[PDB]
């Protein structure tokens, strides 16, 4: 009675797999042990959240307040918390919004029917009653829409829109840098009467250039882009031709040679004396056709050689590098010409206009600045972001990709409609859940209830992250919307939160209907999964 | 649950804890499976040491393997616990649990309850015991039959030893068992019946002596050897020094007070031997035809062994506890401890005492007794694991005959039991019974699992086990019907059935009450336990 | 560095979620050895033995948890069994739920620890009045009434095929140690142990059975009337407790120093033939001069008896424990015995003594067990240990608690009603309470095999309206009220319960860091 | 049913990672920077002095400013390193008060 | 006697190597029966890589996780034949192959050669054949209906 | 298939115990056995035995 026989399947599957099935009690090890990465979403979320620094094996720093940046660094062993982990990455790479939603909704479900599963509800049935709860919740929050927004095209009606996203990541700015991505899109999208026809819009059309050093508040827009590269050969005119046509080449500026290697043969002495001045006049040929049409800047992909550059610098003609094949393509979408790999010549159909190029330092580092007035644009801007550090400059950019992914959200499809936000339709839904259970007599309305109470987290994480008790503002909310005026009641951040009423459309605080209805649906079945897994099986490292 | 309690543990729970229970049942089976029966293989047992002892029995072959698994230790006490009591009925006990368990197992897989599984045991058992008063038969034992103790010996011996054994051996218990019986009918097994080792000649040379043998002899070479009329005396006083309590120094002055201090020593000694010569002066009629002897359980010094050798007394020196307790029966006489008071008529007698010596080593014998109420079983042997085979035979053999004069009853063996419990659980009317819902599987599982024990049987032999068993189901179907009350057997011979009446095959009636009853309460706990662990401080 | 201490410091939040983890692993372990069905567990020890069983506390005293809130958790098991000695699973399964209840609110609503403690003890307060109301008065001399309330318990464990006579067994038993208040203690409980045997034969018989044989081969087997006299001394020559030293001159002197030996025992041994006693049972060792001239006079002498048979004997015989044999009278003498016979057990031999049955003294008695092998009597001294520590609490207390869960399940919905009436902030903890005390009645119907959801949910539907007396039963899995089913248990253990699983609640709930290694 | 005799539970952070939660990490990082801060107290002012440091590549640096100072200093912890980020940025925008 | 031959060689006969055939299908029968039927439980195959995957096909289960009795690779390559040709029906391979071993282990417990039992499996499997062709239906699909194949497929 | 399952329910008794049945030509090398020292003792008896 001292060794046990040693459980006589071992000679069945290798000692590295581990099985934690049901029974023994996979259910209730997992809902537990990620309790702890729910706690941190939580405490990220709303606009007082905090930001958790994540350091990865490279060294490579980042602190963000989201839950996709973080999730995607952490190595995480255990396999049930990476079906939330992708499933908010189908958050970011789709919508771009509702990261830290998902994760504080698919979590509380887990959490939330700790009682069905402790109580003896089959597990089957829990599936059913969230699917059929989902479909309820995805067909009210249509009727409780007051936003239904047609124009899109003015820079004040997006004070709705993107402050509320900018006011949540880092909420002591919200003017400037709504101002940089309102006028940003303003930029983007094409002056017309009545652009229809579900115009197109990409999350490349808004780009950022971090620069080291300045205030936020030192910030401005430009309409064109800003390198960290060093021009050569000549200082700019900067008002002299009042326009500039620019030619984007995909191939060198250089005599055409073959892919396959070859060399030179000389046979005599006299092709020796030719071949010094036959490889100037052949350059010549080509570059003196490109002078005549008045190109006044050159941008080549690959390396620039010598011989071609010393021709463009007696002319005047300006020439970039710009290797990356992706950030090549921005540059043709400014002054509206096309890619030439041919040498050629220019024409003045494919040959775009550029108004001014002028060079400075903006953080100590020379830039090259290709901002242009009175030009017509297409699908393109940048936002000069100026900070103190870098670190914090990361966080600004992944905000502002999430700012012109909601505007993605909005122009794709037929409509991207707001809602009453600051804990305002999910304590509306708690009421219509709370109906919807006792139509359907059955024993699934013990899921339904269940389903409710995971969506009390919204308002209470608010009043957490705001330092107040959530047993006096979170009951208190439930009379007012005892009774338009009762829709229009949310949670107040404030001193003054003690009465625990703020109207929203003295700050105009509002959330997407799209967003919130893939969120619901993600985390529906991201909890659907982890409800529905009784064993898991896991291997060796 | 109990990994992040405990840093390190074992933890086996609803299939496993299950596997391990029928898996060690089955393991444990087959070492045992072979020597159930009489053509059965021998087992010997040889550890680092070197020594070798060589038996069949189950209990010697679990209390000297060391075993690591938690269900075998719990068969290993309870094969042992029923055999230390009862002293036969071993290796059925592990064969019962050890098919009992694979046998309800099948219906776990099923879905059964082990809880309504093992009330379906329950309430079968209490049929086998209201089973056991109709299937005994009544004996008297006033008829004082020799050739039914002969036949009840030669059960258990020719499952032990061969025919050549079994033949010499048995006479050899039932004249020691004849002397058993007596008016007051109370039974003694250790005082009376001993065993004893003597490497000697060979195995087939053991004899019946009807007195009590002793393994020491007379030390000085003048002490008489033989002595036709001994009349022994018990005396439990220490005649040799004495240290005497924080007594110390014998304080002398002068050398003639030193000497004379030391002769001191003797008068403690011979104020005892004087009251032997005064009891032999009462008895000093025909002293050469007659002779005296003294039997002591501590040590006498050797000072003191001249003085018995010059009256020609034979002198014996520690005795065993048990040897005292025997020449009362033996000799007739009575016990004495202090020299004080003396009569002749605590003296025992004795008809022969003589001395046979080999070696270094020399033995006593007395035999020839007026009256003797106890006896000893001497047995001879060649090796020492001659000796161990001889000594659970006849340790198994004493308590299996002695059980049938306790009762007034005795079972019949061969599978006639088995068989009959068969036929009575499968046929009897459940109406009768109080047990209903999912106790259909419990009757037929436990009626089927005693099948098994006597088909082990045939397994040794070699021949089919499932069609030797067509005619005996043949046999019972017209016996009811032809108004003939016969019990049929299972003779390995020849292959075929037979009649443990007339062949004389017997088994002891608190054997197999016993046996069930220990193994229903093992397999039915082993049963209810749905999970093992291991944890504690060391 | 600094002080040993600051390895990992478990603060805040998470070091209170460890131990709701950690308590509940414990409940975990023995969630199936509750109910009528319940498994078993064998647990290995390290040393070599085995332990079979499914009693909390013998489980959870093997067992060895290296965290220190869980050990305060293995505690609560002691406090049950000597205090009545049932219901120590009960305790261990109902704190679990306790503390697993409050911390949903620790975790989020954010409650104080120290709030819940005070909504508990309200809770507390208002547990023994719904307790005491259900209960029901019992009378204390109905045998047919006794018997059914001491298989209660019985009917948990494996002996229940055996309960007509384990309930005769213990009544016996309990009736004997009882003292004419009502007090009884189960230390002359003699809970010696026989391998083999059936359990119809086994039978409580009045006095003692002791493990050894008579010394000299000529002591009388049968006494008609035996006369029993212990002795604490040994009938050896006592050396003294200072060394003699005697300087020895003349060659008389040695002789004599070793015929005073001989004269020493004479003297103590005829001044116990003053009253002329059949038993003489010594404490300490004898030897073998004195042990004939006692055989002289009739006597019967015995090897070393332990005082703790000694002080069994005083009680059955009526003797007095004597140790100066000078001052030996015949008040002091025990009488009234019944019979004295030795039987033969391959084992060891085995005196018998009988008792003639015709206050004083409460008088003891050794309760006989035949198992199967050494396991199953160990498996059934518990039983008897259970068994007969609910006649204790009936004597005790007369009043008696419906079974079944019907007990805790009228804590449940008369603090959930109540509960709605206690509008304020302890109303939470308060409410919390009440979903604990149904569980219970949950783990009884898991080990049937019933679905808790709509037996409960019919439960509390025929709770308020049929009666208070409703249960769920155990074999059958149906809905069955304790008045016709016949199965009461005491109210004390649920006295017990209740007081002892929310009492480790606001120990354990006030926890906020652990730190370990810090020093022996 | 299981695969063998038992089953350790799985860590959800990787073996090895840090982490804490309380007020206690914040603190800390607090004291980090004020850690950071003692080295440049006393050679703010003209009466300032210098600091020597010495790398592990055994190349002398002497300097005053704070900007050099830091970046020859490989700062591991994340708090400590919002120093160094606003003094190479104050020394690339201005160029002054890189220790104030 | 094999050791003479090889000392490092190992060898199990007779009775050995009946409990490992029996308790290596018993085994994999036990681990892979579950995932029979649409109440059936979910397997996630975590890799040393991370990767996730959720099945309950009897093939894929087996195919990552390599076998180390060597009973049960010969059940998987049975289920790989199954899967390979017709691709479903690989959780009923394994259970009766574990059923028959169990079956089939009960009766050669009491006494029974092995030849005997594989002969009537032979027989019993040559009568169901002329049981299967009997049971079997012939319908028309020549009319392409689609209400027959939907509710075939959603079975 | 790369290593078996080293004989199942061998923790019924220790690692240093083994049985030795009657079959695979066990009691061919108990004779074999005897037959090494039992060539010693053909030296050995006679008159011209070798000690
Ligand atoms: N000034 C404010 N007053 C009230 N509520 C606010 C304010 N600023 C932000 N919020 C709320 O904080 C919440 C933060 O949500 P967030 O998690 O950023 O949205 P998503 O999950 O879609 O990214 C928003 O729903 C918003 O209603
Ligand atoms: N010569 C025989 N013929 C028929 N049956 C026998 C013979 N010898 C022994 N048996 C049977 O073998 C069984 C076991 O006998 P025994 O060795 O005394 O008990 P155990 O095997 O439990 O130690 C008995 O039930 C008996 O009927
Ligand atoms: N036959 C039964 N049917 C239903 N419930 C029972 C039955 N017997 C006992 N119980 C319940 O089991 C609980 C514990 O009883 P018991 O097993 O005797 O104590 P322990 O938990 O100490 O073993 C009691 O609270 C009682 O409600
Ligand atoms: N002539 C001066 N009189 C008074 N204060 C001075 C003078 N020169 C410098 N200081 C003070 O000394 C401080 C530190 O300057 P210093 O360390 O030399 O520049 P930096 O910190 O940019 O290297 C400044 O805050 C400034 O106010
Ligand atoms: N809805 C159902 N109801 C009853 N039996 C089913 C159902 N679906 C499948 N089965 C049974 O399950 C068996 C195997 O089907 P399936 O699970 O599709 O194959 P596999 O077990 O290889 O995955 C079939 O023989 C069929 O009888
Ligand atoms: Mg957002
Ligand atoms: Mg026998
Ligand atoms: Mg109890
Ligand atoms: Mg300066
Ligand atoms: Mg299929």
């Amino acid at each position: 009675s001292l060794r046990l026989p040693q459980n006589p399947n071992a000679g069945l599957f290798k000692q590295g797999y581990n099985s934690y099935s049901n029974a023994d009690g996979q259910i209730i090890k997992s809902i537990a042990a990620i309790r702890e990465l729910h706690q941190m979403c939580l405490t990220s979320m709303g606009p007082c959240g905090r930001n958790k620094i994540i350091v990865n094996h490279l060294g490579k720093i980042i602190i963000t307040n989201d839950a996709a940046t973080m999730l995607r660094e952490l190595d995480i062993v255990h396999p049930a918390v990476k079906v939330l982990v992708m499933a908010t990455e189908q958050q970011k790479i789709d919508m771009g919004d509702g990261t830290n939603l998902v994760m504080i909704l698919a979590g509380e479900l887990l959490n939330v029917s700790e009682k069905l599963i402790s109580m003896g509800l089959s597990a089957v049935e829990i599936i059913q009653g969230y699917n059929m709860a989902r479909k309820f919740t995805l067909k009210e929050l249509d009727e409780m829409v007051v936003g239904e927004i047609t124009d899109k095209n003015d820079k004040n009606e997006l004070l709705k829109m993107i402050k509320p996203v900018i006011s949540s990541k880092k909420y002591g700015s919200e003017d400037i840098l709504s101002e940089l991505v309102s006028e940003a899109v303003s930029h983007v999208l094409p002056v017309a009467q009545q652009a229809g026809e579900i115009p197109y819009f990409n999350v490349d059309s808004i780009r950022v250039v971090k620069i080291m050093g300045g205030s936020l508040s030192n910030s401005t827009v430009i309409k064109g882009m800003v390198f960290n590269r060093e021009p050569e050969g000549h200082v700019k005119s900067l008002s002299e031709d009042k326009k500039h046509k620019v030619a984007v080449f995909t191939c060198p500026l250089d005599i055409a040679n073959t892919e396959t290697k070859g060399t030179v043969l000389l046979h005599n002495a006299q092709e020796m004396l030719d071949f010094s001045k036959g490889e100037e006049k052949q350059i010549d040929a080509m570059m003196k056709e490109i002078a005549d049409m008045g190109v006044e800047c050159i941008v080549a992909g690959a390396g620039v050689g010598e011989l071609a550059l010393h021709y463009l610098n007696r002319y005047g003609i300006l020439v970039l590098k710009v290797p990356s094949k992706f950030e090549l393509r921005r540059l043709c979408r400014v002054c509206g010409a096309t890619p030439l790999p041919r040498l050629g010549a220019p024409t003045p159909e494919e040959l775009g206009l550029v108004e001014t190029v002028k060079t400075m330092e903006i953080g100590g580092d020379r830039v090259t600045v290709f901002k242009q007035e009175q030009g017509e644009i297409s699908r393109t801007s940048t936002i000069i972001l100026r900070g103190a550090t870098q670190n914090n400059l990361d966080d600004i950019e992944r905000a502002i990709d999430d700012g012109v992914a909601a505007v993605k959200g909005l122009m794709k499809p037929s409509g991207g409609k707001l809602l009453p936000g600051a804990g305002a339709t999910e304590i509306e839904l708690i009421s219509r859940i709370t109906k919807y259970g006792e139509r359907t007599p059955g024993l699934l309305q013990l899921a339904i209830k269940q389903f409710a109470v995971a969506f009390e987290v919204v308002p209470r994480t608010l009043a957490e992250t705001a330092g107040l008790d959530v047993n006096e503002v979170l009951p208190n909310l439930y009379a007012a919307h005892n009774v338009t005026d009762h829709l229009y009641k949310g949670v107040d951040i404030d001193g003054e939160s003690d009465e625990g009423v703020k109207d929203i459309r003295e700050e105009n605080i509002y959330d997407m209907l799209a967003t919130k209805k893939f969120a619901i649906n993600v985390a529906t079945e991201a909890a659907t999964t982890v409800l529905s897994i009784d064993q898991i099986i896991m291997a060796k490292k | 649950s109990l990994q992040l309690l405990n840093p390190k543990a074992e933890s086996l729970r609803r299939d496993a804890a299950l596997k391990v229970n029928v898996t060690s049942a089955e393991g444990l089976q087959s070492v045992l499976e072979t020597n159930l029966g009489p053509k059965g293989t021998l087992k010997m047992l040889v550890d680092g040491a070197g020594n070798i002892k060589l038996t069949k029995d189950g209990k010697v072959l679990l209390t000297e393997m060391q075993i690591q698994s938690p269900t075998a230790v719990l068969i290993a006490r309870a094969a042992a616990a029923q055999d230390e009591i009862t002293g036969d009925g071993t290796t059925t006990v592990v064969c019962l649990v050890g098919e009992l368990l694979r046998q309800a197992h099948r219906f776990i897989q099923e879905g059964v309850h082990p809880r309504i599984i093992t009330d379906g045991f329950e309430i079968a058992r209490k049929e086998s015991m209201k089973f056991l008063d109709e299937f005994k038969i009544s004996k008297t034992n006033l008829s004082n039959d020799r050739e039914f103790l002969l036949q009840v010996a030669r059960s258990s011996l020719l499952t032990k030893v061969d025919a050549d054994l079994t033949e010499v051996l048995t006479p050899i218990v039932t004249d020691a068992v004849l002397s058993v019986y007596d008016a007051q009918a109370d039974n003694l097994d250790l005082h009376m019946v001993e065993i004893m080792q003597m490497q000697h000649l060979s195995p087939k040379d053991t004899t019946f002596i009807k007195g009590l043998v002793l393994d020491h002899g007379g030390r000085h070479p003048d002490m008489p050897t033989r002595v036709k009329n001994a009349y022994v005396l018990i005396l439990n006083v220490s005649l040799e020094y004495e240290k005497t309590e924080v007594n110390s120094g014998f304080f002398y002055s002068s050398a003639d007070q030193r000497d004379k201090l030391a002769a001191s020593e003797r008068k403690f000694v011979d104020a005892k031997l004087k009251k032997i010569i005064d009891l032999k002066n009462e008895v000093c009629g025909m002293d050469p035809d007659k002779g005296f002897v003294i039997i002591n359980q501590k040590g006498i010094d050797p000072m003191s062994l001249d003085v018995f050798a010059k009256h020609n007394i034979l002198a014996l020196r520690r005795a065993k506890r048990r040897n005292m307790e025997r020449l009362q029966l033996v000799t007739g006489g009575e016990a004495q401890n202090s020299v004080e008071d003396l009569s002749p008529q605590i003296l025992g007698f004795s008809g022969l005492v003589y001395q046979e010596t080999i070696g270094e080593e020399k033995f006593t014998y007395v035999t020839e007794n007026t009256d003797p109420k106890s006896c000893t079983i001497l047995i001879k042997g060649s090796t020492h694991y001659a000796l161990a085979q001889t000594k659970d035979a006849v340790r198994d053999g004493l308590r299996a005959v002695a059980n049938v004069l306790k009762d007034k009853n005795i079972i019949p063996g061969a599978g006639a039991f088995y068989i009959a419990l068969s036929r009575y659980l499968r046929s009897a009317n459940m109406n009768k019974l109080g047990a209903k819902g999912k106790t259909k599987t419990g009757i037929e599982a436990f009626a089927e699992a005693l099948l098994v024990i006597p088909k082990t049987l045939v397994k040794n032999s070699g021949f089919d086990p499932l069609d030797v068993l067509a005619m005996v189901e043949d046999e019972l179907d017209d016996a009811q019907d032809s108004d003939e009350t016969r019990y049929v057997g299972v003779d390995l011979n020849i292959g075929d059935s037979c009649d443990p009446t007339i062949e004389g095959i017997w088994d002891s009636y608190r054997v197999l009450r016993n046996a069930i009853t220990g193994a229903t309460g093992i397999a039915s706990n082993l049963l209810l336990c749905d999970e093992l662990l291991r944890a504690g401080r060391s | 560095v600094f002080m040993n201490a600051s390895q990992e410091r478990t603060t805040g939040r998470q070091a209170q979620i460890s131990n709701i983890t950690a308590a509940k692993a414990v409940a975990d372990v023995i969630r199936t050895c509750l109910g009528p069905k319940a498994m078993l567990k064998m647990l290995l020890d390290p040393m070599g033995g085995l332990v079979l069983t499914n009693d909390g506390h013998a489980i959870l005293r093997e067992i060895d948890v290296a965290h220190p809130a869980a050990k305060s958790m293995l505690e609560l098991s002691r406090t049950q069994d000597e205090e009545v000695g049932d219901g120590t699973t009960t305790v261990i399964i109902l704190a679990g739920e306790i503390l697993a209840q409050c911390a949903p609110y620790l975790i989020e609503k954010n409650i104080h620890p120290v709030i819940i403690i005070q909504a508990l003890k309200k809770a507390l307060t208002d547990a023994l009045e719904v307790i005491k109301q259900v209960s029901k008065p019992v009378d204390v001399e109905n045998d047919a009434a006794m018997k059914k309330l001491i298989q209660a318990s019985i009917g948990t464990k494996y002996v229940i095929h055996w309960s007509e006579k384990m309930c005769e067994l213990a009544l016996d038993a309990v009736k004997t140690v009882r003292k004419d208040f009502e007090i009884d203690i189960k230390r002359y409980v003699r809970v010696e142990k026989i391998p083999g045997g059936d359990v119809l034969d086994s039978r409580v018989l009045k006095g003692v059975l002791l493990n050894k044989d008579v010394v000299h081969p000529k002591m009388s087997r049968h006494i008609e009337n035996p006369r029993v006299v212990l002795l604490d001394c040994p009938l050896e020559y006592k050396k003294g407790e200072s060394q003699t030293n005697i300087e020895i001159e003349k060659e008389e002197d040695w002789n004599r120093i070793l015929q005073i030996e001989e004269e020493q025992v004479q003297l103590m041994c005829e001044q116990i033939l003053a009253v002329r006693p059949t038993l003489v049972i010594t404490e300490k060792g004898v030897s073998d001069l004195a042990q004939h001239y006692l055989l002289k006079g009739g006597c019967s002498v015995l090897r070393r008896v332990k005082k703790s048979d000694n002080n069994r004997i005083a009680r059955v015989t009526g003797a007095t424990i004597v140790n100066r044999v000078e001052d030996l009278k015949e008040s002091d003498v025990g009488t009234n015995c019944g019979l004295f016979k030795v039987e033969m057990i391959g084992d060891e031999y085995f005196s018998f003594l009988d008792n003639c049955k015709e206050s004083g003294l409460q008088k003891a008695c050794t309760i006989m067990l035949r198992g199967g092998s050494k396991d199953i009597l160990n498996e059934i001294d518990r039983n008897l240990q259970d068994a007969m520590a609910v006649a204790r609490n009936v004597m005790l207390s007369p009043s008696l608690s419906p079974g079944g869960g019907a007990t805790e399940m009228a804590v449940s919905v008369k603090l959930a009603e109540k509960a709605k009436q206690l509008e304020g902030i302890q109303q939470w903890p308060y409410q919390a309470v009440a979903d604990a005390m149904e569980c219970i009645p949950r783990t009884l119907i898991q080990n049937a095999g019933g679905d808790p959801i709509r037996l409960l949910s019919q439960l509390r539907a025929k709770h308020a309206q049929g009666n208070f007396t409703t249960g769920i039963d155990g074999d059958k899995g149906k809905i069955v009220d304790m008045v016709s089913y016949g199965i009461w248990e005491p109210e004390v253990i649920k006295q017990q319960s209740v007081k002892t699983a929310i009492e480790s609640a606001c120990l354990l709930l006030r926890v906020d860091d652990i730190v370990s290694g810090v020093r022996k | 049913m299981n695969f063998g005799s038992q089953t350790p539970t799985i860590v959800v952070l990787k073996e090895g990672t840090d982490a804490s939660q309380g007020k206690g990490q914040i603190i800390s990082n607090i004291n980090a920077c004020v850690a950071v801060q003692e080295a440049l107290k006393p050679t703010l002012g003209p009466l300032g002095s210098d600091i020597l440091i010495v790398t592990s590549n055994q190349k002398t640096t002497i300097s005053n400013d704070g900007a050099t100072i830091l970046k020859l200093l490989d700062v591991v912890h994340p708090a400590a390193k919002t120093l160094v980020d606003i003094s190479r940025a104050q020394d690339a925008e201005v160029g002054d008060g890189t220790t104030s």
